[PDB]
């Protein structure tokens, strides 16, 4: 399953 | 022995009209398991691997909805950086990212780690310890700064650590009649005269699993690199892989050089003679 | 930056003619990842031809499979035809069964 979140860079 | 679950993202802006190619690829080891693909017609994380297909729509709806809004966090961070680099709009770039963790032959977790990386060189990467970033250049620093005020790296760590390992046990478990199963190499050896002084021998690795592999020339024991020729390993297509190994001989004695092969799937390593 | 693709024709089995088999393309250690490949029969394009999805090893260097369904022959001649921005003009590759 992947990675929920993703702050922007 | 050990294993691994990895995504590998990339994200490629087309300045000439719309949005970004998105595609996301998972692998358990050497077996793609998920894709999804911004050009498909699903619009859905979509399954390739049998044991994966028996997850619940619950399982499917996530999953999409998380790449989805990965893919959106690309799209932003496309034209982020771009100013960060002090770029044209007119130009098309690129991201890219891979993250996994591995664990070993008691299912413990081993490590983890996630790095990305614009236009094919790395932009910022997780520290082996999970706990704060490494910047390659400024721009990448000025990320860093924004992700250690926010603790992204411990969100990161905790699915790396936690969430990561536990789906890919679960995977190993459900798909252990191929992903805890190995494909010795078959091998072989074809011999093409170049004169009627040298002779080409090439040493066949196929339809093995997984794709890690070692192959040597050996002449009289002692390994050799000199004259010999050796090609990158190469799907099938079946899920399976293949390599060779090339050296040039004098004819007639063709006698005195063993291939060697390596590979988890071979208790006790194989030499062919011709 | 960008890295020209490196090429492999082959097929998925032994080649022998008559005989059903798989004839692949493998294209990789290339950047940036837009790429066009075609598979060829005797000069002409193969229509039905598919490609796995896009992935990249350690140096973020791209690879990718293109294949098709096919059967050997003694005359039909097969190849890949490459284009990448790093090449001046189009890469044809001949399939050689031995490789």
């Amino acid at each position: 399953a992947i990675f929920q979140s993703s702050m922007t860079k | 022995g050990s294993h691994s679950m990895r995504y590998f993202y990339t994200s490629v802006s087309r300045p000439g009209r719309g949005e970004p190619r998105f595609i996301a690829v998972g692998y358990v080891d050497d077996t793609q398991f998920v894709r999804f693909d911004s050009d498909a017609a699903s619009q859905r994380m979509e399954p390739r691997a049998p044991w994966i297909e028996q997850e619940g729509p619950e399982y499917w709806d996530r999953n999409t909805r998380n790449v989805k809004a990965q893919s959106q966090t690309d799209r932003v961070d496309l034209g982020t950086l771009r100013g960060y680099y002090n770029q044209s709009e007119a130009g098309s770039h690129t991201i890219q990212m891979m993250y996994g963790c591995d664990v070993g032959s008691d299912g413990r977790f081993l490590r983890g780690y996630r790095q990305d990386a614009y236009d094919g060189k790395d932009y910022i990467a997780l520290k082996e310890d999970l706990r704060s970033w490494t910047a390659a250049d400024m721009a990448a620093q000025t990320t860093k700064h924004k992700w250690e005020a926010a603790h992204v790296a411990e969100q990161w760590r905790a699915y790396l650590e936690g969430t990561c390992v536990e789906w890919l046990r679960r995977y190993l478990e459900n798909g252990k009649e191929t992903l805890q199963r190995t494909d010795a190499p078959k091998t072989h050896m074809t011999h093409h005269a170049v004169s009627d002084h040298e002779a080409t021998l090439r040493c066949w690795a196929l339809s093995f699993y997984p794709a890690e592999i070692t192959l040597t020339w050996q002449r009289d024991g002692e390994d050799q690199t000199q004259d010999t020729e050796l090609v990158e390993t190469r799907p099938a297509g079946d899920g399976t892989f293949q390599k060779w190994v090339a050296v040039v001989v004098p004819s007639g004695q063709e006698q005195r050089y063993t291939c060697h092969v390596q590979h988890e799937g071979l208790p006790k390593p194989l030499t062919l003679r011709w | 930056i960008q890295r020209t693709p490196k090429i492999q024709v082959y097929s998925r089995h032994p080649a022998e003619n008559g005989k059903s088999n798989f004839l692949n393309c493998y294209v990789s250690g290339f950047h940036p990842s837009d790429i066009e490949v075609d598979l060829l029969k005797n000069g002409e394009r193969i229509e039905k031809v598919e490609h796995s999805d896009l992935s990249f090893s350690k140096d973020w260097s791209f690879y990718l499979l293109y294949y098709t369904e096919f059967t050997p022959t003694e005359k039909d001649e097969y190849a890949c035809r490459v284009n990448h921005v790093t090449l001046s003009q189009p890469k044809i590759v001949k399939w050689d069964r031995d490789m």
